[PDB]
RNA sequence: CUUGAGUGCAGAAGAGGAAAGUGGAAUUCCAUGUGUAGCGGUGAAAUGCGCAGAGAUAUGGAGGAACACCAGUGGCGAAGGCGACUUUCUGGUCUGUAACUGACGCUGAUGUGCGAAAGCGUGGGGAUCAAACAGGAUUAGAUACCCUGGUAGUCCACGCCGUAAACGAUGAGUGCUAAGUGUUAGGGGGUUUCCCGCCCCUUAGUGCUGCAGCUAACGCAUUAAGCACUCCGCCUGGGGAGUACGACCGCAAGGUUGAAACUCAAAGGAAUUGACGGGGACCCGCACAAGCGGUGGAGCAUGUGGUUUAAUUCGAAGCAACGCGAAGAACCUUACCAAAUCUUGACAUCCUUUGACAACUCUAGAGAUAGAGCCUUCCCCUUCGGGGGACAAAGUGACAGGUGGUGCAUGGUUGUCGUCAGCUCGUGUCGUGAGAUGUUGGGUUAAGUCCCGCAACGAGCGCAACCCUUAAGCUUAGUUGCCAUCAUUAAGUUGGGCACUCUAAGUUGACUGCCGGUGACAAACCGGAGGAAGGUGGGGAUGACGUCAAAUCAUCAUGCCCCUUAUGAUUUGGGCUACACACGUGCUACAAUGGACAAUACAAAGGGCAGCGAAACCGCGAGGUCAAGCAAAUCCCAUAAAGUUGUUCUCAGUUCGGAUUGUAGUCUGCAACUCGACUACAUGAAGCUGGAAUCGCUAGUAAUCGUAGAUCAGCAUGCUACGGUGAAUACGU
């Protein structure tokens, strides 16, 4: 207890690793190599709003494939950006890359996308709850079996910490076959820090 | 009791006052295994004078607290609580037949 | 809830030796307990030499009670014993008095105790007595 | 005039009253007899009584009280109150009749009389009981509860007082307004061969349940708190206060009548939700119990407090701080202190000036660092320049940075009750309303587990389940693993075989599933068969809504405030560990179940790249030399201890004991003094099982003996993981 995102409890069974390469004891080099990429993507977060990326590392190459809802953005018209991204990356990775975007389907159903979404409408001076109303509204729309959506901090730019969540759709959480995509976000304007903890259930 | 003071330096004046008071409970019964005192300045910023006290008893114990303007008012107000929180207990009174 | 039986004694084909080595078996060390007990079956079967069961069975029918007591306001009731508890407590004061001779040997204190106890003497025949002086003294107000 | 009221006529019942008069039991006492040693009372005792003969037993006597069963949600009374019986006097009530009067009635200020218990007076009597009171006991204390006794009084008459929760918390009378069911005094009709049996109707009273109606709601509802009428009395926020002054009554006690000053913004009633109970009904739990083993007693360690200090850094503490943060304080770490120090700074980006970015020494310095010598020296592109990865020192102002503060400005993260069995909602109903329903009643499970019944129905989170490990088998595959047939080596060493064990992935398997019984047949539960495993096999993970303004600004981030030649940053040393002491936690001794010594058998897990360092060699050993092998089913680490076999010691403060201090050494580190561990020699402290009090544990458990791993230059009485050995108890709640 008290609670943990089930992903830690679900992984090793029902999902891939979030980053991958061959299994040798040079991990301090290679893990902290991966992280140098994981940082840089935040520049694209402001431009891409991707969910995540899992890297493979072929025997002398690297493969990453970015889970975005903004393909033509990141592809550009004819790849005017991806290639200087190869070289500005390869400049820092000290080793090459073969990026290949893996566009998001279904499409804007995901947790992370919606997570920073509502965080940003909130950051633009919004009564918080209605954002979650339209969120869940388009959520059951797109076809989903279980949701809730939580928020913390100094809501409405006012006095001491609070919380709220709107639960709808039956959400199997204490199960072990749920295959659900937990998320998190962080964004304030002037008063503290107001993250969120969205939940979903789609398939098993 | 670890008569510790958060953001207030326990003088001998304060120790004398405290222990002096609990001496009065030798009415019942002392029997002194231990006793503690938590005191703190928690800014509101009207800002306190918090008192939380703990009494371990025979086969049981009784915690006691309270807030007030200053330390001496907090020790006097928290008094007359950890007495009635203690009194009564027993007797209890015999049977069975049959 | 059952009491986790011991099968036979593998020494003379009794049983309660096994129940008894385990009561000498301190620290989980069996071999030293088994050692000193069977040694005591050498000593007591030597002195006034005889079978194991004469001194043993007799002595543990000289101390092995029939009535005990329990409390319940507080009124101590005399009670009939379940024979496992009977034998249990007999052996309890057996070893738990065996140390209490205050002597040197592994076995003399034992063989002194069971020899003495076959003769209706010592603190184990005693605790049978005093126990049965709590029984039938306390028949009145709790039976 | 009679239908109101009343008298009559005939009936009926009645603890209705006042005075008087008898009767019996029962207590207390007394006399007498019997007869010995306790009685009596208590939660447990004592106070008390008892050899002068108690109490008990028995006969008799005394006298005062109250009058058992009947007795009833029964009656009578205007109200208080009225219960042995009989007598004298007397009032009152209900029924039916009605011929008489002929509206004579209802209410009723003032006024007047009745009136519980307590009490006052004149007297009398005085058994029990018991204020006051005396005493014991209890209690931290007890004037009190409790026990022992005992006065007033309780009792009679006569007088007085004139109150009460004097309550149906409901003013008197008249009349209408659904039912049904009882009990009491009557009356009338029918039936019955005779009603005694029974049925029907009616009056009066009396209770119970319930429409309408009323009601704030509780609830009343033909004995209205309904519907209307007549008369009386009473209320105007609470407190102050039914109090003061005044007046009347009273022997007095006190009563009757009855204000304000000032004060408060509330006081209050009915009901709902939640909590609480020194309440109940039920259930589970090392909570009890039954056992075993420990702390607290000695020495050591560790954290904290407390002490100290130039500094002895910050926080964390009831369970849920105190072997925690910090899973390694000689420097580093370190936050703290001294000094030597710098300021766009330790370091980061931007703009400007350049550049491949500086190695080896010398001088001083304690280093930091400077003074220099010195070699960093446009490497990709360049058409002549430039662009550029990366640079120098300087300027550049933003800035940098803050272990400066605020965990009550926060996010994030986490303990907690609790792995308890509960926790909500959509729809609908109910109800003025909050709110309830579902989630309740019966069974049942470990559980909101299921089933039944039910203005409830459905859904959610939660439990189980799903997953990991473990117990059995089948298959798949055979090396570094195994040797079954073998031959063979010191040795599974070699040949060979994967058969066996082993080895990692999919199989089958346990699901009340099969049966028998019990059971509202259902839910289920008890039993039995097999099965490796029967009742969610064992454990692991997962910890609902939520409480603790729980914890953390010092993980990280961050709202706000503050600083900025310092509240920042650099260096050498100190310190974070001092000790009269205390708290917690652990470790080691207090011994023959044993200590000293010799020989010998058995594991699991896991580390290893320049790390694991095999053998050999040196040495009293710590260690030192050498070097085979090996990124591991291999080689090495690494050898298990307890134990088994013996010898001795033979109950000493001992060969217990193992702190203390010194001496001489090994490893690491530039450096073992404040402040590393270990080896050899000596020295041998306290301490004989720990007092009151107090802690854990239900089976491979406890208890005990070992092993490895991280944290790492060095370093764990700690933590994590692994195994070896290995019991007692569990009635019942």
């Amino acid at each position: 207890g008290q609670k943990i995102n089930p992903i830690g409890l679900r992984v090793g069974i029902i999902r891939d690793w979030e980053a991958k390469w061959y299994a040798e004891k040079d991990f301090a080099s290679l893990l902290h190599e991966d992280l140098k990429i994981r940082k840089f993507i935040d520049n694209e977060l402001k431009e891409a709003s991707v969910s995540h990326v899992e890297i493979e590392r072929a025997a002398n190459r690297i493969n990453i494939a970015i889970h975005t809802g903004k393909p033509g953005m990141v592809i550009g018209k004819g790849g005017s950006e991806i290639e200087k991204l190869r070289n500005k990356l390869n400049a820092l990775t000290d080793k090459k890359v073969h990026i290949n975007v893996i566009e998001i389907k279904k499409v804007d159903l995901d947790a992370r996308l919606v997570a920073e979404n509502i965080a940003r409408q909130l950051e633009n001076r919004a009564s918080f709850r209605r954002v979650q109303k339209q969120a869940i509204t388009r959520a059951m729309k797109l076809g989903a079996k279980g949701i809730k959506t939580q928020v913390s901090g100094r809501l409405g730019g006012a006095d001491i910490a609070r919380a709220e969540q709107y639960s709808e759709g039956t959400v199997p959480l204490h199960t072990l076959r749920a295959d659900i995509d937990y998320a998190h976000a962080e964004a304030d304007t002037t008063y503290g820090k107001l993250g969120v903890k969205v939940w979903i259930y789609r398939g098993e | 009791f670890e008569i510790h003071g958060d953001n207030l330096t326990i003088t001998d004046a304060i120790r004398n006052y405290i222990e002096e008071k609990i001496g009065k409970l030798e009415r019942y019964f002392n029997d002194v295994p231990n006793a503690v005192a938590h005191v703190k300045v928690k800014t509101y910023s009207n800002s306190a004078t918090k008192i939380e006290v703990t009494i371990p008893l025979k086969n049981v114990t009784l915690r006691a607290e309270e807030r007030n303007d200053d330390l001496y008012a907090g020790i006097d107000l928290i008094n007359n609580k950890l007495e009635r929180q203690v009194r009564k207990y027993k007797t209890r009174i015999n049977r069975k037949s049959r | 809830v059952p009491k986790r039986d011991v099968l036979p004694d593998p020494i003379h084909n009794s049983k309660l030796v096994t129940k008894l080595i385990n009561k000498i078996m301190l620290d989980g060390k069996r071999g030293t307990a088994q050692r000193i007990l069977y040694s005591a079956f050498d000593l007591v079967e030597q002195r006034s030499g005889r079978d194991a069961l004469e001194v043993f069975e007799e002595a543990i029918n000289n101390i092995m009670p029939v009535l005990e007591v329990k409390a319940r306001s507080n009124y101590q009731v005399p009670v009939e014993v379940r024979p496992e508890r009977r034998t249990t407590l007999g052996l309890r004061w057996l070893v738990n008095y065996a140390r209490l001779r205050g002597e040197k040997t592994m076995e003399d204190r034992l063989a002194n105790e069971i020899l003495d106890a076959a003769n209706n003497t010592g603190g184990a025949v005693k605790k049978r007595e005093d126990t049965h002086k709590m029984a039938e003294a306390n028949k009145a107000f709790a039976h």
